[PDB]
RNA sequence: UGAGAGUUUGAUCCUGGCUCAGGACGAACGCUGGCGGCGUGCCUAAUACAUGCAAGUCGAACGCUUCUUGGAAAGAGGAGUGGCGGACGGGUGAGUAACACGUGGGUAACCUACCCAUCAGAGGGGGAUAACACUUGGAAACAGGUGCUAAUACCGCAUAACAGUUUAUGCCGCAUGGCAUAAGAGUGAAAGGCGCUUUCGGGUGUCGCUGAUGGAUGGACCCGCGGUGCAUUAGCUAGUUGGUGAGGUAACGGCUCACCAAGGCCACGAUGCAUAGCCGACCUGAGAGGGUGAUCGGCCACACUGGGACUGAGACACGGCCCAGACUCCUACGGGAGGCAGCAGUAGGGAAUCUUCGGCAAUGGACGAAAGUCUGACCGAGCAACGCCGCGUGAGUG
RNA sequence: AACCAGAAAGCCACGGCUAACUACGUGCCAGCAGCCGCGGUAAUACGUAGGUGGCAAGCGUUGUCCGGAUUUAUUGGGCGUAAAGCGAGCGCAGGCGGUUUCUUAAGUCUGAUGUGAAAGCCCCCGGCUCAACCGGGGAGGGUCAUUGGAAACUGGGAGAC
């Protein structure tokens, strides 16, 4: 049930998130397995940083990004590269 | 208190009932086999094979794990000959 | 097989039992506060299926798997037999 | 990155004790008071708890019932079978001096629903029941009986050995053995649903269904090392220690049984008694060290007190079941119901610690094909100078 | 954008340690103190007044932990008379050991790899009008595990004096 998602780090009104691949049972800000970049919703346009290598293996080994991270991965040519390099073999 | 689990109680009750029944049947099959060799008379193989059937069916259709199944098949074949 | 276990060497204390000896390892340590080299010891328990080794003898062992209630080591070879 | 002072004497030097100047806090109380910014708030009784919420979901698995527009479909409800999740998420620190924890290693003794990948299948049959209709007993909680009905519910028949074991052949290793390929053997499985092509088409897309093997996540067991007071606490142990055999467990093993032999641990602190949950960390210090383990993260353990197991991949189960016990409540006396150490609130204790609030807009979870529903997790709002940071209660000449 | 100096300062202390002094009042009574100690008729020590000093939306008192304590002395103390050599021997266990050649490599130093969660303390950079706070990136911590070297010191082996 490994499933990469977001994690809230802001203080009181100004949030902040870092994309972090974690098990599904563990709590929101509980433990995790490892971090994969971050993303700031504040200050539109939303600024984002990734590795683009950790993800292209944590999906290959199988993981289900939730909705928001799926958007932010599509806007980064990630999903495209996966669906490209896999549905063809 | 009890809100929507009262259904779970009934489900588990019935499941336990039929499970106990089937596993009792399996035990009785094995036990009827064991006495045969000590009796030493004929009718030594048909019940043996029926016992193997019992073990396999109880393993798959019912449930033990998978492992006891192999273990029991082994200690039985060692006993048949 | 790709790695090993905690092979220790040591000398036998007492081997009254069947297929089973009692090796004692020994080593020295440093005090927490002071720097004086104290020394303490352990008493392990091995399994020799033919009662080869005898008392007051040096041997070497290897950790195997829970083989009894408190008996989990294996004998390899009597390095320096004594009499 | 290392500061000292006062006090024994008629006055002196030395040894020596007591006291003071510095920091910090989940703090309390005494006088005093405008705010903004971010934090924190039962340490005592793991005491007893009125009140409201804190876990459901699926009509695209299946048959029913009530409606709003004699046949009509749609929409609206309600109960039930069946599936998944209630073992997560939140709470508390009573127990615990041990593999419980921190750290480094082992499993040639191991399990793993949903997720991803590959291969092989998905044939053919049968008997039931809740609902519902009638009906019997009960204050109640709820128990029966009679008759009919569906399924991806259930049961047997098939075919599948890629699993296991036995043999043979070869490769290798930490004894036990591991790996490949060939054989010889007894044996086990299953479900359809929504759609497209609808010339009977019978072919298909997609979510499900069963056997096998990997990946990933998670769980279990073993071992070295390390963290506390007493020796006005010296011996402790008869399943104990070892063996043969059997039984059993995901799995090795005195885990348990029958037989055999008398072992095992202790001055390098066993046994006993007493206090404490452990760690990342915080406080202080020149530094070595000393003292604390509240907010935040990880683990372990407990659910009124003590036992037991069922369903299940996963519990001996935090709002699940059964028994015993103390307490509270209702009876028509025959009998039943109950557990805030979930979020708020109440009484009690104490020097001392708040609102019976708004909302799923974000993030996260559960179910669902999807809309969606649930979410006191959470996000925010409210109170208290409790902590830290910033700024005023004016300025020029006079 | 408008209007108003307008609604907005208390607390502890002043004999020495310690920064900051004089009147009036009481007269070993009232009372105060952390320790020295003040109070029996001219009190900088008790009480009020007026001055002064320290902090300031805070200020004081109590309780608790570390410091100063070299007062448990590893860094870092001592035993004639100040507290302190057992009344003296014999001695198992233990602690420590003459000199030299070769050897080994446990202790020792050193190299590579893994590993020491995240948030903390620290370093650089960055964002809220600055600060707390928040964000990115780096180091530190093992007495750890595996593996390669050196051979002076201590230890283990064969020797010679």
């Amino acid at each position: 049930a490994v499933k990469i998602r977001l994690k809230r780090m802001g203080s009181k009104k100004s949030p902040f998130y870092r994309i972090v691949v974690a098990d599904s049972r563990s709590p929101r800000d509980g433990r995790f397995i490892e971090t994969v970049g971050t993303y700031n919703p504040l200050k539109d346009p939303a600024e984002v940083v990734l590795k683009e290598d950790l993800v292209l293996d944590w999906l290959s080994k199988g993981a289900q990004p939730s909705d928001t991270v799926r958007n932010i991965l599509s806007k980064e040519g990630v999903m495209k590269k996966h669906h490209e390099a896999k549905n063809v073999k | 208190n009890i809100e929507s689990a009262i259904k779970r109680v009934r489900t588990s009750a019935n499941a336990n009932a039929k499970n106990s029944s089937q596993t009792n049947a399996m035990r009785t099959a094995i036990k009827k086999f064991e006495e045969a060799v000590a009796a030493g008379a004929d009718n030594v193989d048909a019940l043996y094979n029926e016992a193997v059937k019992a073990v396999d069916m109880a393993a798959t259709k019912g449930l033990i794990h998978k492992n006891k199944a192999n273990r029991d098949k082994i200690r039985l074949s060692k006993l048949a000959k | 097989e790709r790695n090993q276990r905690k092979v220790y060497q040591g000398r036998v204390v007492s081997d009254k039992m069947d297929k089973t000896i009692t090796v004692v390892v020994e080593t020295k340590k440093n005090h927490p506060i002071y720097g004086k080299r104290m020394k303490y010891s352990k008493k392990y328990k091995a399994h020799d299926e033919n009662n080869t080794a005898k008392v007051g003898d040096i041997v070497k062992i290897m950790e195997t798997r829970p083989l009894s209630a408190t008996k989990r080591f294996r004998l390899l070879e009597v390095v320096e037999e004594a009499v």
